[PDB]
Parts: structure tokens; C-alpha cells; sequence
RNA sequence: CGAGUGGCUUGCUACCUCGAUGUCGGUUCCCUCCAUCCUGCCCGUGCAGAAGCGGGCAAGGGUGAGGUUGUUCGCCUAUUAAAGGAGGUCGUGAGCUAGGUUUAGACCGUCGUGAGACAGGUCGGCUGCUAUCUACUGGGUGUGUAGGUGUCUGACAAGAACGACCGUAUAGUACGAGAGGAACUACGGUUGGUGGCCACUGGUGUACCGGUUGUUCGAGAGAGCACGUGCCGGGUAGCCACGCCACACGGGGUAAGAGCUGAACGCAUCUAAGCUCGAAACCCACUUGGAAAAGAGACACCGCCGAGGUCCCGCGUACAAGACGCGGUCGAUAGACUCGGGGUGUGCGCGUCGAGGUAACGAGACGUUAAGCCCACGAGCACUAACAGACCAA
RNA sequence: GGUCUUAAGGUAGCGUAGUACCUUGCCGCAUCAGUAGCGGCUUGCAUGAAUGGAUUAACCAGAGCUUCACUGUCCCAACGUUGGGCCCGGUGAACUGUACAUUCCAGUGCGGAGUCUGGAGACACCCAGGGGGAAGCAAAGACCCUAUGGA
RNA sequence: GCGAAAGCCAAGGCCUGUCGGGAGCAACCAACGUUAGGGAAUUCGGCAAGUUAGUCCCGUACCUUCGGAAGAAGGGAUGCC
RNA sequence: CGUGGAAGUCUGUUAGAGUUGGUGUCCUACAAUACCCUCUCGUGAUCUAUGUGUAGGGGUGAAAGGCCCAUCGAGUCCGGCA
């Protein structure tokens, strides 16, 4: 699988899956990505993220 | 009970306020007891995903308010572990009111449900829109 | 009438003091069922990683599906069985009779032992056989040592010596099997005794935590509410009643925590191999890089990294052996991050 | 109606203590009793089944969370296998609490001429001490057994190391007209307890990186201070639980009980002799400690002018002193450097853009730049430091 | 009862009260559950009018109760920070001491023993600890009674 | 900055709120920071802690002795150039 | 609508005065009444310095039997007194 935030290949047997109110599903590779996402930051705007570069 | 097929870290306690994910007329539920549970000294009795709980209706329609009914915990904010290692968590803590034969009191279920709760309570599954 | 509650901590691992030997000593051995063989092995703890595995249990609903299982990597290089000890059945229990040694000694063995120069392996062998004829032979065990030199991550070159039992068929046939292992050079591997999928018993001297209070040591409560702010936070209520006018050894008190021997039962051996397959990127934190003979033990193993752990075929297994599990993926991800 | 046991209730007495043995309830932590609430095994039934009712053995384990009340007790709610009782100075204030009782202030009611009283109510109202001995938890130093290293043995010691529940198949079957509805066994899980561990999830992380408010060093750059991080964001190692792993079966002997053979007593009789079975209880099994077990142990090798040990030195898988473990050039033990693996999130400077502004100036944007900065981990690497050298010893 | 003591015989109000023994009074509100709190009823053991009754906006480090919000008060504890604590140099008290003293289980004794009896256990010394016992230390009991005491 | 407020800094004063050295520095204690999910279940009692917060705009109930209640409540705004 | 600027008026660690809770710290103390946080009053029946008056069965007391030099339901000293 691939991270629905940063875009890196999630290591199998690792990570978290957040289930939104509507039913949408967001797979996260780390706590760092969950935190940046909860801050209201978008992956495309963060230079370190694979989606951006 | 039948194995959930997941390891749960109980996110609720006796006295906890949760959402009622159905069209019964009940909006907010209060956890009173957990079926089959027996704790230890000083421990607040814990409830989690897939547990059948006795509940109290806090907010809702006058006819549904103040009633003591049974319910099934359908969603929780605290993570659960799936056999493939991955952790899964929800937006809120929610439950579906149920009767004597484990059948839902309402007709329509609001919001998503965990696949593990579906395996255990079949009539709740075949009433759910989204199963994650 | 004040609620009941089980006591704080177990009384079966007492006294909670420092271990005499850092090298674990088994107090029990498996039965004599199959063919003659050495009843144990040893290695050095490396660290942890996860593995993806295919479910082996026929009674499990998830049979055939991919399951993520935690694993402790232990470097298990070949050991040397330098001697064979024989026990006699005296009215005071089992007492050591004689020992049969070798000529081929590992170069760095003189760091622990006073290496034999003049020995008689034939006369000692005869003594054991006369004791077998007399019907007074107890059991046969092999004096064994590790080669920490073969492990680059472990600083020690001083071999860890331990005794291991030989169990099997008849007493006559296992006496001969024991002598054959010894005579060569005593070189044996994990493969010789264990197979992947087998349940083993892992013994180890735990992580040393020095002196700790009753809360950490015995799992007692902290003072609650108002009682927490008076000058007493993590101290027990009382040391006992008025009568008996003494403090019982059963009351939870401060002292040594950690560095005790533990024998963890029924540990499934996921895989035995040789190579750089279980290594973590950037090396295992506070250990190093694994590139040699190893074992993947399911779950946790007592003791810290670099510590000598011991293996024994399960004396009390619950499940039936499900040999050679299908390992689809081994994590090589960095333990830093 | 009669006979008792206990010492939990109350009463009686006035033996002990008035140069003081702190007091109700609660809390916390430990041991125990059985008159057993649940769990195990049994007998009876007004025992079809299911569910009960009554009785026997049995104290291994368990017996929980909450609403009023200072309450003990109790009433009440929802869970539960069940939510048993009692002793330990009504266990426990040189442990805690101060709500109650129990001073000095005050009010109300009642009584009193009054001061004042109340075995009534009510608001407020103080809790000292550096442990000598002993006791236990852990840690050392000596002596004994009488040179050293390594490996063991097992007298004894501790354990609950496991207890309990739900579900599935059995089976909608046995049983019963029907309603209803089991078990043996085999499986999956949950719960409480227990021991250990950190790959994974989570917490911390006043290491570290970044944003940024006030002020000070003229601005810039870069810094100090704002409590022992100014605040906010992220967070490695480690330590952790809210995370993860592990914790039988089976033997042996019994209790209540079910029986066999069997006599006294030609029969009968589970008992008198003998025997087969049979409890979560007992013993073993399993884990932990354990040569100071005074019968003070065993084996093997090294050694008595030399085996080994100590000091010293570099360090931790160890650690409050002491102890323990590893390495010491025949070396990777620690540091430096370089990689790797990680944290943050794009450096200073310069270029272009930039709302405007005549210009001066200009918050900011992009590029250079996965940049800059940093790391409690790993690898490489003898470059620096593990040098020099002393002592004890049959 | 349909007067009598001793003059009158409780009027407005308020009322289970900071006054109500019975008492967790009854009904209701609220809660899963409310000896609480509030409302109503109220025969008030033994309310009540300047021994002031009642009512009340405002005020309050006054007493009780409820809701929203918040949170380590709790479930259940973890990690960290600073000063101690520990080791070293220097400085350097006090409380306390009939004697003896390694105790433990039972017993006995003025009935609540480290010291008596019977057993069990116990090699000596030292370090750290939390305080079970010395009916621990500190105070010729504040309570109770007593004295031909005091104020 | 509203300020004789906080915080920072001069002039001036001081390192004499006068014992030091060492251990990643253990238990335990005093002060304190942060804790997932839950959210008063704790307790006699939210004790302790926390939450809110400055300023402007909108808006503000019962009751009232017409003063008050009231900053009721509630909602929005807030920097730099 | 403005002006005006009243108040035993409000907020306020302004100075200053006081002392609610923590039943925190201390309790052979720093201290024979201390330390910290919290809290109250802060234009008035306000707070404060100095000077001065009231004396022991007497003062003084917005009253607690409070206070009258660590001494108060009758101060302290010496004497009566052995
Ligand atoms: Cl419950
Ligand atoms: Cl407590
Ligand atoms: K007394
Ligand atoms: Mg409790
Ligand atoms: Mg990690
Ligand atoms: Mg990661
Ligand atoms: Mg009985
Ligand atoms: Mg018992
Ligand atoms: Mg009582
Ligand atoms: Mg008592
Ligand atoms: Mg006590
Ligand atoms: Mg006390
Ligand atoms: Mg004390
Ligand atoms: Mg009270
Ligand atoms: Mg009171
Ligand atoms: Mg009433
Ligand atoms: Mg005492
Ligand atoms: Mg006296
Ligand atoms: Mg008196
Ligand atoms: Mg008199
Ligand atoms: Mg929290
Ligand atoms: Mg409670
Ligand atoms: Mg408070
Ligand atoms: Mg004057
Ligand atoms: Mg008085
Ligand atoms: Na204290
Ligand atoms: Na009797
Ligand atoms: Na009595
Ligand atoms: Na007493
Ligand atoms: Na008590
Ligand atoms: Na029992
Ligand atoms: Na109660
Ligand atoms: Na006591
Ligand atoms: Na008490
Ligand atoms: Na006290
Ligand atoms: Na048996
Ligand atoms: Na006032
Ligand atoms: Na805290
Ligand atoms: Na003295
Ligand atoms: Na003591
Ligand atoms: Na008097
Ligand atoms: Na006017
Ligand atoms: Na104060
Ligand atoms: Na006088
Ligand atoms: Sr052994
Ligand atoms: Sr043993
Ligand atoms: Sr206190
Ligand atoms: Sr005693
Ligand atoms: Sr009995
Ligand atoms: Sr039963
Ligand atoms: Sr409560
Ligand atoms: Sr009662
Ligand atoms: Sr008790
Ligand atoms: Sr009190
Ligand atoms: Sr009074
Ligand atoms: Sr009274
Ligand atoms: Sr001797
Ligand atoms: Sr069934
Ligand atoms: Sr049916
Ligand atoms: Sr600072
Ligand atoms: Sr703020
Ligand atoms: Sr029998
Ligand atoms: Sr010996
Ligand atoms: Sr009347
Ligand atoms: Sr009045
Ligand atoms: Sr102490
Ligand atoms: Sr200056
Ligand atoms: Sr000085
Ligand atoms: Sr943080
Ligand atoms: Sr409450
Ligand atoms: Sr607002
Ligand atoms: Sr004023
Ligand atoms: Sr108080
Ligand atoms: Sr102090
Ligand atoms: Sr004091
Ligand atoms: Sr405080
Ligand atoms: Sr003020
Ligand atoms: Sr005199």
C-alpha cells in the first residue's frame, strides 16, 4: 500500500487507518503525517512529502 | 462470544456518553454496563468495539429518553488492531440500539461500521450502509 | 465490607534478588521419547522485527491468510560440546561421576577455563560403562560452550559455558551418541536440535533495573486523590497489622528489580537460517548488524540485546507442532524512526 | 421442650493500663478462619428435560462497579459464575484522611429565675518526632567448611501461576403431548491474576529541528532573558502501557460419594481384614531460590614458585556505597573522522517576482535547496586513549 | 368537652425548617439508581410575630444542591524537569539510654512477654529502605471519679 | 501597555538570600511539565488541578427597592506590509 | 443627545492593609506563629509614623472573655512564705 497523505510505501504490519465521519478512509504511514493532516496542512504544500516532489 | 478477529483497546467506561447511530429517536447514549464483564477492585468497567452494552438514553425524543435498553458498540476513537498489524480508528464513539434477539430497534444505520462488528451481529451488518 | 482483590505480584519468583550466573540454568529437561539428541541450544539476543506469516492452525478461521507476527532475532552460531558428564544414582540424589573431554579446544576457551592438558578419555569412559552395568547410571549431560567471537556485535570473546542434557532412546545408545558428538570437536548447530515451527522454552536473565519501589516492583497502587498530596505518593499503606508484631516477607517492599532468571514457556521458532535476511536498516539499536546463523523467536525473549539466551524443547506444549511456516515477508525497516 | 458450640452482637464484672496503649467510618497492604456465595466432585427430590429446591465433601481461586448517607449497616441501579461472612488491639494515624465523635465561637428548638444544660439539630474549628533495638525487603564485608578455575548436585524454601466465563460443533438433537431444551468431547475467544518484552500502536522525550510574541546586543546575521523549555508545531534513542509475547496435559494418594470381594451373623452387608474408583482441594508435574545442608556436598581440569586473583586502564548486557559483566595492542573497549541509519522541514547569501510608492522603501513569494541544522544508534576505521606498572598467592 | 390549671388559649404568616422525635414522612421533579437538593402536602415531638413574623432586589473567601464547559480527582499509571536523597572533603548537634538483648510460634504470668515455660530458628559485621513491634519517643490524662482542693 | 502592572534593559549595586566535590545522578520526597481513550467514575465535598481571559463590534433573560441584574448568556473580530 | 463627575461604588499583588483554601512546606523550624500559591480590602466606619491619655477587680473592648510587652475567666515583680 501507499500513504494517503505523504505518498510513500507504507511498511506492511505498520501504520494506522482513519475512518472519517462520512465513511471515507485515510491510511497513514506514521504519526507525523496524522499530525500534519490534523493541523490543516495539505501534503502538496510540504516539500519533504513525496506527493509534493 | 465469537472471536472478533481483532484486538481491541477498550475506549469507553461506565458513564461514558456516546452517539446513537440509528433512526430510533435516540441521539445520545450513556454506558451503564457491559455484557459478560466482571472487573477488579477500583477498575472502571470498560467497553469497546464489538461489545454488547446496557445503555441509558440521555438525549432524544421524550418517548425514548430515560429508557434503559441494550446496545452494540459499533464505532470507537481508540485504535483497534487487525491481524495484518494495521490499526483502525473512528471519528466518534458510537452504538446501535438492539433488542432481546440482537436485532436493531431502528431500520436505518447512520455512519460507517467496523467489519468485525458485522461478523458478530449479522442483523446489524445487513442494515449498515458502509462497512469498513 | 471492603472489596476483595488478589495480592500485588506473584510470590513464585522469590526471593527477588540478583542472579548468581548471567548464564541461565535450566532446572527441568524434556522426556526421553524419540531418537538420541542434545536437549538444548544457546544464542545471543539481537533485537526485534516483524514478519508476515501464513496461518498454520487448522482450527483457525483465518487459515491460509496473511498474519503479521512480532519476532525476536537471536544470533545462534554453532556451539562446541567439549565434554560428556555422567551422573550416578546415590541415596542423596544425582551426583556427578566422571567427565570425558577432548583434544580439539577452541582457541579462546582459556578465558574462562583451565584447559585440560593431560586427560584419560578411555578410563573415564570405562568408569561410566561399569556404572551402567551396575545399573547405577543416572543421566548423561554435555558440557557446552558458545563462540561469542563468531558474533561481531557481542564484545565478549570469553565463552559462556553451560551443561545440557542428552535424552532419547535407551541409556546405552545415547551414551554412544553423546561420545560421538564430543570426539569430533563437539561442533553442532541449531538445525541439529531444532526445526522451524517447533515450540521451544527460552530462558534468560532479565533486563536489570536496579532498586525500584513497590509500585514498579510489585505492581501496587500509587496513593490516590488527597492521599497523593500529603507527602506520600508511591509508598504502601502499612507494613502489616499490629499482630503479628513483625513484617512478613509477603508484604510488597523495595529492592532489586530485574537481573533475575526467567524461563519463558512455549516459544514458537518461526525460522532458523543463515545470512543478512532478518537485519534492520542502520543496524539493530544498541547491538549491530546480523550476518550469520540465526533464529526468529515469536514474541518477546527475556533479557536485553547482547545477552545470552538458552533454548530447550518445550517440556509442556499446548499445541501440536506445525512445522516450517511460510514466511512471505521479513521487515528490514529501521528500528530508528 | 431439651442438649450444646462459638466468642461476630449486646449486657455483666471492675482483673490490667489514668507519670496517656490516639478514637468511628473509610482508605492502603499483608496473613488467617469456615458456619461455602460462586467455581470442582457428590447424595436426595414433590428428580422427564431445562430451571430449581435441600443436603454432603471442599477454603485452590474468585466474590467486582456505581446513586443517597460521615455512616458501619442498609435501601437502590446496572452488570456477574457469584457479586459469602468473620478474625488479626471492633488488623492497619512514629501510613493516609478529618466527613462523624470530642474543647474554646455561633444559631434554632426544648428545659432553667439565672449562670447555663441537652446522650436534639446546625455552620466553623490544630494531627509533633532526624529509627537505638527488633522485624522484614534488597545490597555488601569477613570468618567457618580448608590453593584455583569451570560445571553441577538438592537438604530444605516460595508459588495461584494459574482462576473463571462466553461462543461454535455436538444440536434444535437426548428428553417432553407441547412449550421448551441439555451432556460427554473437540474447538475459537473474553475476563481476572501472573511473568517478561518494545518489531507494531500509544505516552514521554526542559536531546534535537522548526514557527513565533516582548525586550536587549544599532539594523542584518546570530544570540541572551520571559523558572528552571517564553509560547506553539514536530519528535530520535531510551524508559514505558493504553502496546506485544508466554502461563498444560497427565500421573499418585484421598474426602464426600459409587462399588467389588467379604465375615462376624450358614443369609444379608461398600468394611470389620482386603480391593476398584472418585474433588477446583493434597502430593508430583512446572517456575523461582538454594553449599553456612556443621553429615558445612559432587565432578573435571589447572596449580603449590607458581594456577589463579587484586590493584591499574578503556568501558557497560551491571549499578545508591560495595557488588556484577566485558575489553585491554596476539585489540574494535571508548572517543575523533567518514559513511549508514534517523529527527526537523527547505539555511545564510544572491537573483527574479512583489501590493504599492516619483524615488527611498517594501510584508511576502519562487529559485538556488530532499536544502541547512541535529542525533543518547550502527558500520568502517588503531588516528587518539585501553599505557606504565605494582601487589597478593598454596 | 359541646369549661379546668394559672391570665389568656396561638390570630397574619411561615412550616419535615440551621426548629420535626417518629424520618430515608407522603407525592412530584431529577438520576440507570438521589437518607442529598428543590416543589407541594404538612395534624407544627416541641413554628410564630421588635424573645420580632414574613418577603426580598443588591452584596458575600458564609452553608447545601443541579447543568454546561474543563481536566491525571479517578480508570492506571508513565516519562521528564529542578532541589534533595546516595558516594567524597570540611563542619558538626539533638531526642533517647535500669540492665541484658539474633529472634519466631504457642503457653504462662497483675488476664496485652525480645528476657518466664516448651519447642522452633539463629555464623559475625556493615550499607540502603519503608516504618510491623518495643502496649516506640515527646507531656506526673484533657475524659471519669476522688479531695471536708482552687478560681 | 490603561498603568507606579507583567516581561526585558539602563544608571547604580551585587555574585554574601555565603560550604563544596562526584554518580545520566537508583528507590523515596519536595516543587513542577506532558500524558492516548474515557471525562468527576475520584471524594464527605471537584479538595487539588484545570477551563475562561486583554480590546472592539453585535447582542443580553428572570427578577428589581428602577440604582441594579450585566462583562448576564451568546456570536464575531484581533498579526504584518 | 451632550455635559457633569457623585460613590462606606466596581476591576486592580499601584503603594498599602488583611488572611479564604491548600487542612501544601516547615514542625529539635529560617521562625516560641515562618515559607509558597490561592484569596479579600484597596476614597474610607480607610491605612500609617511620631507624640500623648486610660492601670490590675482596674483599663480598653463594632463583644472573641478579645487585648493591657511570647504572661489574662483578673498582668508583671518582690514580699506575706518555709
Ligand atoms: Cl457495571
Ligand atoms: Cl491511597
Ligand atoms: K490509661
Ligand atoms: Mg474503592
Ligand atoms: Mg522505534
Ligand atoms: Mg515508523
Ligand atoms: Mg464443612
Ligand atoms: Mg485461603
Ligand atoms: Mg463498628
Ligand atoms: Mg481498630
Ligand atoms: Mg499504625
Ligand atoms: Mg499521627
Ligand atoms: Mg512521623
Ligand atoms: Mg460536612
Ligand atoms: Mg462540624
Ligand atoms: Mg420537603
Ligand atoms: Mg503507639
Ligand atoms: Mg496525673
Ligand atoms: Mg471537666
Ligand atoms: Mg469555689
Ligand atoms: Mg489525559
Ligand atoms: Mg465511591
Ligand atoms: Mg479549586
Ligand atoms: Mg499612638
Ligand atoms: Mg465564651
Ligand atoms: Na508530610
Ligand atoms: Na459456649
Ligand atoms: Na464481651
Ligand atoms: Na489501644
Ligand atoms: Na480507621
Ligand atoms: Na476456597
Ligand atoms: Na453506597
Ligand atoms: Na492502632
Ligand atoms: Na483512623
Ligand atoms: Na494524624
Ligand atoms: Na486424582
Ligand atoms: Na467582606
Ligand atoms: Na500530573
Ligand atoms: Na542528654
Ligand atoms: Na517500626
Ligand atoms: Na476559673
Ligand atoms: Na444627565
Ligand atoms: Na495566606
Ligand atoms: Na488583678
Ligand atoms: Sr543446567
Ligand atoms: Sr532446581
Ligand atoms: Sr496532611
Ligand atoms: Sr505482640
Ligand atoms: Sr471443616
Ligand atoms: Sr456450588
Ligand atoms: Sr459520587
Ligand atoms: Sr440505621
Ligand atoms: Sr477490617
Ligand atoms: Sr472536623
Ligand atoms: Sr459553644
Ligand atoms: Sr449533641
Ligand atoms: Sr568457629
Ligand atoms: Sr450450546
Ligand atoms: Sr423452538
Ligand atoms: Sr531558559
Ligand atoms: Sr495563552
Ligand atoms: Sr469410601
Ligand atoms: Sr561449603
Ligand atoms: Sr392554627
Ligand atoms: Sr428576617
Ligand atoms: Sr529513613
Ligand atoms: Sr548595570
Ligand atoms: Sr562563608
Ligand atoms: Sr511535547
Ligand atoms: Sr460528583
Ligand atoms: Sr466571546
Ligand atoms: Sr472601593
Ligand atoms: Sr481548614
Ligand atoms: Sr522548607
Ligand atoms: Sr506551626
Ligand atoms: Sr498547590
Ligand atoms: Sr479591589
Ligand atoms: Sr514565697
Amino acid at each position: 500500500r501507499e500513504c494517503d497523505y505523504c505518498g510513500t510505501d507504507i511498511e506492511p504490519g505498520t501504520g494506522t487507518m482513519f475512518v472519517h465521519k462520512d465513511g471515507a478512509t485515510t491510511h497513514f504511514c506514521s504519526s507525523k503525517c496524522e499530525n500534519n493532516a490534523d493541523l490543516g496542512r495539505e501534503a502538496r504544500n510540504l516539500e519533504w512529502t513525496d506527493t509534493a516532489r | 462470544m465469537e472471536a472478533l478477529g481483532a484486538d481491541v483497546t477498550q475506549g469507553l467506561e461506565k458513564g461514558s456518553l456516546i452517539t446513537c447511530a440509528d433512526n430510533t429517536g435516540a441521539r445520545e447514549l450513556k454506558v451503564i454496563s457491559v455484557h459478560g464483564y466482571s472487573g477488579t477492585k477500583n477498575r472502571h468497567p470498560k467497553a469497546g468495539l464489538g461489545d454488547k452494552i446496557t445503555v441509558s438514553v440521555t438525549k432524544g425524543t421524550p418517548e425514548m429518553r430515560r429508557q434503559v435498553l441494550e446496545a452494540v458498540v459499533v464505532r470507537q476513537r481508540k485504535p483497534i488492531r487487525r491481524p495484518d498489524g494495521t490499526r483502525v480508528k473512528f471519528e466518534d464513539n458510537a452504538a446501535v440500539i438492539v433488542d432481546e434477539n440482537e436485532d436493531p430497534r431502528g431500520t436505518e444505520l447512520k455512519g460507517p461500521i467496523a467489519r468485525e462488528v458485522a461478523q458478530r451481529f449479522g442483523s446489524v451488518a445487513s442494515a449498515a450502509t458502509m462497512i469498513v | 465490607p471492603q472489596p476483595s482483590r488478589p495480592r500485588k505480584g506473584s510470590l513464585g519468583f522469590g526471593p527477588r534478588k540478583r542472579s548468581t550466573s548471567e548464564t541461565p540454568r535450566f532446572n527441568s529437561w524434556p522426556s526421553d521419547d524419540g531418537q538420541p539428541g542434545v536437549q538444548g541450544f544457546a544464542g545471543y539476543k539481537a533485537g526485534m522485527t516483524h514478519v508476515v506469516l501464513v496461518n498454520d492452525e487448522p482450527n483457525s478461521p483465518r487459515e491460509g491468510m496473511e498474519e503479521t507476527v512480532p519476532v525476536t532475532v537471536i544470533e545462534t552460531p554453532p556451539m562446541r560440546a567439549v565434554a560428556l558428564r555422567a551422573y550416578e544414582d546415590t541415596p542423596y540424589g544425582q551426583r556427578p561421576l566422571t567427565e570425558v573431554w577432548t583434544d580439539e579446544f577452541h582457541s579462546e576457551l582459556d578465558r574462562t577455563l583451565d584447559v585440560p592438558e593431560d586427560h584419560d578419555p578411555d578410563a573415564a569412559e570405562e568408569q561410566i560403562r561399569d556404572a551402567h552395568e551396575a545399573g547405577d547410571l543416572g543421566d548423561l549431560r554435555l558440557i557446552t560452550h558458545t563462540v561469542p567471537d563468531a558474533v561481531p556485535s557481542v564484545p565478549k570473546k570469553k565463552p559462556d559455558v553451560m551443561e545440557t542434557r542428552v535424552g532419547g532412546g535407551s541409556v546405552s545408545d545415547r551414551l554412544d551418541h553423546a561420545l560421538d558428538i564430543v570426539e569430533d570437536g563437539g561442533e553442532h548447530a541449531m538445525n541439529d536440535i531444532f526445526r522451524a515451527g517447533e515450540y521451544a522454552d527460552v530462558a534468560g536473565v532479565t533486563k536489570g533495573k536496579g532498586t525500584q519501589g513497590p509500585v514498579k516492583r510489585w505492581g501496587v497502587q500509587k496513593r490516590k486523590g488527597k492521599h497523593a498530596r500529603q507527602g506520600w505518593r508511591r509508598r504502601i499503606g502499612n507494613l502489616g497489622p499490629w499482630n503479628p508484631s513483625r513484617v512478613r516477607s509477603t508484604v510488597p517492599q523495595q529492592g532489586q528489580t530485574g537481573y533475575h532468571q526467567r524461563t519463558e514457556l512455549n516459544k514458537r521458532l518461526i525460522d532458523i537460517g543463515e545470512g543478512d535476511e532478518p537485519t534492520v536498516d542502520g543496524g539493530f539499536v544498541n547491538y549491530g548488524e546480523v550476518d550469520g546463523p540465526y533464529t526468529l523467536v515469536k514474541g518477546s525473549v527475556p533479557g536485553p540485546d547482547k545477552r545470552l539466551v538458552r533454548f530447550r524443547p518445550a517440556v509442556r506444549p499446548n499445541d501440536q507442532p506445525r512445522l516450517d511456516p511460510e514466511v512471505r515477508y521479513v521487515s528490514n525497516e529501521s528500528n530508528q524512526g
